[PDB]
């Protein structure tokens, strides 16, 4: 499973929410 | 290991941050706690919601993830009390049989509007658990959240 | 209110703090 890289500080609110779903779906995939 | 996203939802002031700051750090930032539910260690996410509707499609969304919603009202507030059935309507449309748990906070103060049976009614009337807390003294704040996990689950 | 991701080695744990923290404050930026 492929850890989603920290978004950056400068990250858009767009961007933060895709990292968040994907975020979850990592943290989903390695429990 | 197991994870619980939660959701607090109700009017303004009924005190739905109150119920997350006593939970989360014993206090009258983190969304998160480790907690002991009949010998399992449950993980609990906490989503607390504005009272204030913004009226925002992005915040229906960040609602959705929710696997259970605590619905607040105010004991001492019969507006908070009467705002219940949008809320209930409000989380059945974000989710499309949702758990929930209606909650009559401030049970502390000495005057109430809304008595315990009227609350029940609406409780048993949903299907619902129906749990009194206080913020103020912990009292049913645990219950409130662990009785929650127990309907998602 | 941003929180800070808390590094690309932070634990499993630290992530998930931050996950609810960012559930949130992207709630409440609306
Ligand atoms: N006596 C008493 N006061 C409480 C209790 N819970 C919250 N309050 C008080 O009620 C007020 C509002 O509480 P708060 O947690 O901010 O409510 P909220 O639902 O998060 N407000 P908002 O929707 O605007 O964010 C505060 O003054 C707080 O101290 C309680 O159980 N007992
Ligand atoms: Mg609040
Ligand atoms: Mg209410």
């Amino acid at each position: 499973p492929r850890r989603p890289r920290c978004p950056g500080d400068d990250a858009s609110i767009e961007d933060l929410h895709e990292y968040w779903a994907r975020l979850w779906n990592y943290l989903y995939r390695v429990a | 290991m197991t994870e619980y996203k939660l959701v607090v939802v109700g009017a303004v002031g009924v005190g739905k941050s109150a119920l997350t700051i006593q939970l989360i750090q014993n206090h009258f930032d983190s969304y998160r706690k480790q907690v002991v539910i009949d010998g399992e260690t449950c993980l609990l996410d906490i989503l607390d919601t504005a009272g204030q509707e913004e009226y925002s499609a992005m915040r229906d969304q960040y609602m959705r993830t929710g696997e259970g919603f605590l619905c607040v009202f105010a004991i001492n507030n019969t507006k908070s009390f009467e705002d219940i059935h949008h809320y209930r309507e409000q989380i059945k449309r974000v989710k499309d049989d949702v758990p929930m748990v209606l909650v009559g906070n401030k049970c502390d103060l000495p005057s109430r509007t809304v008595d315990t049976k009227q609350a029940q009614d609406l409780a048993r009337s949903y299907g619902i658990p129906f749990i009194e807390t206080s913020a103020k003294t912990r009292q049913g704040v645990d219950d409130a959240f662990y009785t929650l996990v127990r309907e998602i689950r």
